């Protein structure tokens, strides 16, 4: 179980890191294809939230959720471009 | 406001 206090000694990069590799598997049981670019997305938001995701299954599946629409959105927008 | 679609993908 990865902690406020385990994340307080190492550096941001490192804290990222550490978030990414306890996230990266549950969002990759759900999205298989999208697991690297969901986590990436959802490593840009405060460690905090990230905290809590892993604390909170149905708040982590909301947030993906959230960033498979904001993925749908920027396809539309972009074919909306082409059109 | 939401998140990011051009953020950079985690590599494990």
């Amino acid at each position: 179980p990865l902690t406020a206090s385990m994340l307080a000694s190492a550096p941001p990069q490192e804290q990222k890191q550490m978030l990414g590799e306890r996230l990266f598997p549950l969002i990759q049981a759900m999205h298989p294809t999208l697991a690297g670019k969901i986590t990436g997305m959802l490593l840009e938001i405060d460690n905090s939230e990230l905290l809590h995701m892993l604390e909170s299954p149905e708040s982590l599946r909301s947030k993906v959720d959230e960033a498979v629409a904001v993925l749908q959105a920027h396809q539309a927008k972009e074919a909306a471009a082409a059109a | 406001p939401l998140l990011n679609p051009s953020a950079l993908e985690f590599n494990p």
